[PDB]
């Protein structure tokens, strides 16, 4: 029929695309990086362990100055720590206990948190009275919230749970532009340093590249066996790492739209939760539910030291902007700061 | 001892915040939590109505010096595999199944009967890997239609193997056994199988008896004797 | 006068073997899977096992002591250390039992009403305070026991020497005082706490399960039986010892004529021996009854 | 209805693939060389590979 | 609004006692810690008492170590101060303030409206050498302040708060730790200091800048205010 | 003045060994099984052998401070002599086995892999302990106490009356001594020298080529092997030297001044013997990760 022939054109185009992707690759990245040496064997010890939560921990985002951080937990509490002295600057009681994401504005005034309630709550921090208030309540998603990030004090990008990712304006709760291309729920997203493009990772084993102004998906990448649970960017805005549940991690390049080194081990059998880079993009720290945190080498697929101090699984991790710390949060209520 | 004035004030704020946080946690710790997996848009709603007298909707009732919190996840329309791990410490799972649900059209497939997908959803949670210790209660709801409908059509339409003669008691026993057999870990958890109705306000009391039993037996195992 | 001094060491050695192995098994079992279990009341079973083991480890010395008609050629340090071990371990055993009693009560009598009270008594700091009271309660026998010769018959004997403290007038007073001070906080206060806690436990466990169920009576019987057997075994084990001790050190003032006096001294070695019933059996009642321990053995 | 519906999904899906295939694509050797170049150029600044004296780490001292 | 108001006053012969009360209106009184400052007829300020959040630490000054007592009532939103034996050197306004202490926090934001009291008839001294200035409108002018001890600390931040007071009002907070700037204050003023010599420079002179200018320190606890520096329009 | 000098050293080494070896036994025991490896399976036996070696010291210290009068009975001195000897043998053997496994761990598998699994390595160490225990039985059997010449001093010694033939009084003594010393040191010392020399040759050969940073770590590595072999030599060699010299005193028939020398310095070599055990806690805690990265690389 007209539909049958449309699927035929679709499969023809699917093959035609793979033509060029193969036609571009000349030699593997692991073939070029034979020359450089091992990076070392990095062992870094825990410096501060801070304990105030009474449940699991599901999110953690560092500030814009590498001194303040915010942690979300199952009981309705969203603390705002101070990493140097390990005090507690603030403590926010929530409206719904069930939470799955936090976020810290790049200026320093706002903080966001949203979970299974389907709503995203923006919290004002510097007010005349002296208590933290709820400024807006953003509604419009039909599912749960996976990850929300800030562009400035007035715009925010939220990765839903049905199929969508939307861009908001804060003063008027209405949403401006909605990105609808996926086939399964979205789990994580990372923003580019230029702040014009962003990526998202679904549960149909895919990652896409969007355009924050135009509203179309320019590139789509494949090459996994199961869902993707984390995505980060290279400090240079040209490559992004992707975690998964098939125990592997992978590095993709936007200018080529190929795949690259596959940081897999034969002993690992479990999936991963979070993924980040370091300054200059030489290391790729990952978190595993085998109660571990492994450190790969972004240039040669070889492993380096590992970080093990946790009783239960690791849920989120992140590095700073000065590069002097990495923090990891577990289902055991504790949260640790590494060096 | 090298701290300044503002540092001492800063740590005083932290000590007070921590104390307040611990108190609130203790307050919330002594309050039983429940989960309500409907497994069908028809049966569930009545029970929450009788007990009271977007996404998650939570209800809060009291009975005989014990505070309850119920969570419902009816409308989510998402893969359950991703968010089900949030409910690990719940004391019980209230489950609802209809009786008139047999000989229904299913509105989508017209090849499968409703009670079969009910059984599949039952298995999925009774044998899940997080819910091994957590108990279950079955509130088989719409009997008022069952007594009327049993005589017109037998239970053989929805079941190949025989259910005996067609009388309310035998059919109720058979539908109950089909579910009760489904648990594999027969030594860890238990099922409580009430035959509820649309009246008489005993349905709130059955839950109190059940949850009391589960708390006391769990403590008995936690300390020695059992 | 006695007639069967040659039979006293036999039961001693039998108790030695039985206690050593019976508690080695449970100690190995608890050390083997303590990290996977993380039970709320395993720390008390551990302390009980260690207390029992040390209670019985220093026994063959007194065994081979009674054999050769009271000579004891093991020095001055070792009768001090042995006596101290024996007494500390006795007190520690009783205290651990009463602590397990109170914990079971705070767990069962209120399931979630005042679970907050657990974070102060179920902690290891409670075990610390138990042991610290234990050692200081027995320090007197460490300071006042010094081996020596007497009767001028080329035999040495480890007795308690009160010439250090009591004057020529207070030898009996100091003795009776320390003995009563031992038995009171050793038996009566712990037994009272145990009895009251277990009574309230029985009241709840019997009033709740009272409603007629098909299988309710079956579990009811098992629970009530285990509670009764626990209380009666503690009573029957540790009662004759303190009975005879207070009876002697009290009736000294009444000057019992002959036969009672001859009988008390005749029957004390058996009383000491029968006190080990709880040591030999606590493996079974407190570990083998736990089905997790049985699964570990199988 | 459903037939008129499914064709809409079909055309909108197939449409993007032309915008996908109409993209210039550089060789992979250049991409690898660029990544390695950035890492080697900024290897000096990162305080996680090459530590800094204990005076500079605010966490340690 | 953050409105704060004080009450009590009148004349009391030596030895008598009175009591002062302050009521707060809508700023979450329980979290903030309050102070009490003073002002003789034509003189500088000084610091009389203190009380924290939670009624924990209590601190007093030297002259009033034994005569005065301070207290707070968490519900009902009021602050009290009771003075028992009164001498003749306490005729002054009494000016409540507020203060919240955390990482980025700005102490001494708000200031009361004051009362009056007429009776009958180590420390870090800070200088502010100049007394008055002939300042003319439209031109930049600067004010000096100094100290005995270096106010810098091992943490990394100094402690020098500048204030401003127009004739017939209550003080405002301008720049809290040197080189910061308080909320709602125009961008003209500047911190610009280091070590143990601090200054303050304004770009253009509007008419409102007339008044007195004080400098406070906040490292060690008996808190010393400087004298005044007056800006005369001409 | 030795009678007043020696017990001090005994008590000092007691406190040091107890606290140290206790720390390492604690850190290896408190650790979970999944972090334990083969090297751990050996260092554990080393640690327990050291602790049991040092624990029986005060009973000897008081015996000297009392001018050799042993009052603790006939059993305790049998048990204590047995413990001290068997722990000596177990210590030397655990160190030797650790050396053998260390050499096996680096370059053996590429040549050939023929050995019993580590899961059976526990049974291996069991073989070690059992052969150790049976090797020192004569010291448990011929160590009866008693009173010598009519001074009141009771000191418990070697009584060679199981042979009970005057013509054969010296023969069994010298035989037992030489058997002890050979099976205790001549074998383990040579084999340790070989398995360490192979480490030397392989660190020389695997890294002949020039490298920017590997040579300095090679230097800090090759320091460890030499300090370790020499410290074991100094810790356990002298005692056997004087033992051998005394026992061979039969053949050469030295003058009496030489015998006085041997006797006067015998307590000092026994006292200095412990230095291996005493240093094991620190000399393990400092050099653990270096050995481990050398093994992995
Ligand atoms: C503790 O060392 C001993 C060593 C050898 C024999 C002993 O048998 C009493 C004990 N012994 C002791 N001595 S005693 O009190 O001084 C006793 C000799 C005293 O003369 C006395 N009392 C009562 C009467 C009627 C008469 N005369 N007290 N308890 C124990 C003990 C021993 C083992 C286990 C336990 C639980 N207990
Ligand atoms: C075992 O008890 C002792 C107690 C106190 C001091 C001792 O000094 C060595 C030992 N001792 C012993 N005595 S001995 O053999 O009877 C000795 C009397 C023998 O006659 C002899 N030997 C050598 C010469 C030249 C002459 N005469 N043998 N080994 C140890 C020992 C102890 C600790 C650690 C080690 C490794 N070894």
């Amino acid at each position: 029929s007209e539909l049958d022939q449309l699927r035929q054109e679709a499969e023809q185009l699917k093959n035609q695309i793979r033509d060029a992707r193969k036609a571009c690759a000349d030699a593997t990245l692991s073939q070029i990086t034979n020359n450089i040496d091992p990076v070392g064997r990095i062992q870094m010890r825990t410096r501060r362990t801070l304990r105030g939560h009474l449940a699991k921990i599901y999110a953690m985002h560092w500030g814009t100055d590498s001194r303040l951080l915010v942690s979300a937990s199952q009981d309705g509490k969203l603390i705002i720590w101070d990493s140097y002295t390990t005090n507690k600057v603030h403590a926010i009681p929530l409206r719904s206990s069930w939470v799955m994401t936090c976020a810290y504005a790049p200026s320093g005034n706002y903080v966001a948190c949203g979970g299974l309630d389907n709503i995203c709550s923006i919290y004002n921090l510097k007010t005349r009275e002296g208590n933290v208030r709820v400024s807006r309540e953003l509604a419009g998603h039909t599912g749960y919230l996976s990850c929300c990030r800030f562009l400035d004090d007035n715009q925010i990008v939220t990765s839903s749970g049905d199929t969508t990712c939307a861009l908001w304006d804060i003063e008027t709760g209405q949403q401006t532009t909605t990105f609808t291309g996926h086939t399964g729920d979205v789990m994580s997203l990372s923003l580019a340093p230029d702040t014009r493009l962003f990526v998202s990772g679904a549960c149909d084993a895919s990652a896409k590249l969007w355009d924050v102004r135009e509203g179309m998906c320019r590139q789509t990448f494949t090459g996994h066996e199961s869902d993707i649970n984390a995505i980060c960017f290279f400090p240079n805005g040209n490559a992004f790492a992707t975690g998964s549940d098939d125990a592997t991690c992978r590095l993709f390049d936007l200018r080529a739209d190929q795949e690259l080194m596959t940081y897999s081990h034969d002993n690992i059998i479990c999936g991963i939760t979070s993924v980040s880079f370091s300054k200059s993009g030489r290391l790729l720290l990952a978190g595993y539910d085998d109660f571990n945190c492994n450190v790969w080498d972004a240039l040669k697929a070889d492993r380096a030291g590992v970080l093990a101090g946790h009783d239960n699984r690791v849920s989120c991790l992140g590095v700073t902007d000065d590069g002097m710390a990495v923090a990891t949060g577990s289902w055991d209520s504790f949260l640790k700061i590494w060096n | 001892c090298t701290l300044s004035a503002e540092d001492k004030a800063a740590v005083e704020r932290s000590k007070m915040i921590d104390r307040n946080l611990r108190e609130d946690g203790e307050k919330a710790a002594r309050e039983v939590k429940l989960l309500l997996l409907g497994a069908g848009e028809s049966g569930k709603s009545t029970i929450v109505k009788q007990m009271k007298i977007t996404g998650i909707v939570e209800t809060h009732f009291t009975f005989k010096d014990l505070h309850f919190k119920m969570f419902d996840v009816g409308g989510q329309r998402s893969e359950r595999k991703k968010w089900i791990h949030c409910f690990e410490g719940v004391t019980a799972i209230i489950f609802c199944v209809a009786l008139s649900d047999y000989d229904l059209v299913l509105a989508e497939d017209e090849e499968m009967n409703r009670m079969h997908e009910s059984m599949k959803l039952f298995d999925s949670i009774c044998n899940n890997k997080w819910f091994t210790d957590t108990s279950i209660i079955l509130f088989l709801n719409k009997k008022d239609l069952f007594e009327e409908k049993i005589k017109k059509s037998p239970l053989t339409i929805c079941y190949p193997e025989y259910a005996g003669s067609n009388t309310y008691e035998e059919a109720a026993a058979y539908i109950q056994c089909q579910f009760e057999d489904l648990n594999k870990r027969k030594d860890t958890k238990e099922i409580y199988t009430h035959f509820t109705c649309a009246t008489d306000t005993k349905n709130v009391q059955f839950v109190f008896d059940a949850v009391t039993d589960v708390i006391i037996k769990n403590n008995l195992k936690d300390c020695g004797l059992f | 006068w006695k007639s069967s001094g040659a039979l006293i060491p036999a039961i001693y050695m039998l108790v030695f073997l039985l206690g050593t192995t019976g508690n080695g098994l449970v100690l190995w079992t608890v050390f083997r899977s303590s990290r996977e279990k993380r039970r709320s009341a395993d720390i008390f079973i551990a302390s009980l096992a260690v207390a029992d083991l040390t209670f019985v480890v220093t026994l063959p010395l007194w065994a081979t002591y009674t054999y050769r008609d009271y000579d004891w050629p093991f020095g001055t340090f070792f009768c001090k250390l042995s006596s101290y071990l024996i007494f500390v371990n006795m007190y520690a055993s009783v205290f651990c039992l009463t602590g397990l009693s109170f914990d079971r009560y705070l767990a069962i009598v209120r399931p979630v009403a005042n679970a907050r009270l657990r974070l102060r008594v179920s902690g290891a700091v409670a075990t610390a305070v138990l042991w610290v009271l234990a050692a200081l309660l027995a320090m007197p026998v460490m300071v006042l026991r010094t081996t020596g010769d007497l009767e001028n018959t080329t035999k040495v004997q480890c007795y308690m020497d009160y010439s250090m403290v009591a004057t020529v007038s207070s030898e009996w007073a100091w003795e009776v005082g320390l003995g009563v001070s031992s038995t009171t906080v050793g038996f009566v206060v712990p037994f009272t706490i145990m009895l009251t806690c277990y009574f309230f436990i029985a009241q709840t466990i019997a009033g709740h399960f009272r409603k007629e169920r098909i299988e309710g009576l079956r579990k009811r019987r098992r629970l009530l039986s285990i509670i009764v057997v626990l209380v009666v075994t503690f009573a029957l084990c540790w009662m004759p010892y303190h009975l005879v001790k207070t009876l002697y050190m009290l009736g000294s003032l009444l000057h019992w004529p002959c036969d009672f006096d001859l009988f008390l001294m005749n029957i004390f070695p058996y009383c000491t021996c029968i006190s080990y019933v709880n040591s030999c059996l606590n493996p079974f009642l407190y570990a083998f009854f736990d089905p997790r321990f049985r699964q570990a053995c199988t | 209805s459903n037939n008129t519906a499914s064709i809409a999904q079909a055309r909108k899906l197939v449409e993007q693939l032309k915008m996908e295939a109409n993209i210039d694509r550089i060789k992979v050797s250049k991409a690898a060389a660029d990544l390695m170049a950035y890492c080697e150029a900024h290897a000096k600044e990162d305080p996680l590979l090459t530590p800094v004296p204990a005076s500079e780490n605010p966490f340690r001292e | 609004d953050v409105q704060l108001v004080e009450s009590g006053g009148g004349l009391v012969q030596p030895g008598g006692s009175r009591k002062l009360s302050c009521s707060a209106s809508g700023f979450a009184f329980s979290s903030f810690g309050m102070h009490w400052v003073r002002q003789a007829p034509e003189k500088g300020l000084e610091w009389v008492a203190y009380i924290s959040s939670g009624s924990g630490t209590i601190y007093y000054a030297d002259t009033v170590k034994g005569r005065f007592t301070i207290s707070r009532d968490d519900p009902k939103n009021t602050l009290f101060l009771q003075m028992t034996s009164l001498r003749s050197e306490d005729t002054a306004m009494y000016y409540c303030v507020r203060s919240i202490y955390y990482y980025g926090s700005s102490p001494f934001d708000f200031w009361g409206q004051g009362t009056t009291l007429t009776v009958s008839s180590s420390d870090i001294v800070m200088t502010q050498a100049t007394s008055s200035v002939p300042v003319t409108p439209g031109e930049s002018v600067s004010i000096s302040c100094r100290s005995s001890k270096s106010l810098l600390h091992s943490n990394g931040n100094t402690y020098l708060y500048w204030f401003l007071q127009r004739p017939g009002q209550s003080p405002q907070l301008l720049i809290y730790r040197m080189s910061n700037l308080a909320s709602g204050v125009p961008d003209r003023f500047s911190g610009s200091g280091s070590g143990t010599a601090f200054t303050l420079t304004i770009s253009r002179l509007e008419a409102e800048d007339v008044g007195v200018y004080y400098c406070m320190q906040h490292l060690e606890y008996p808190l010393t205010f400087g004298a005044g520096t007056k800006l005369e329009l001409k």
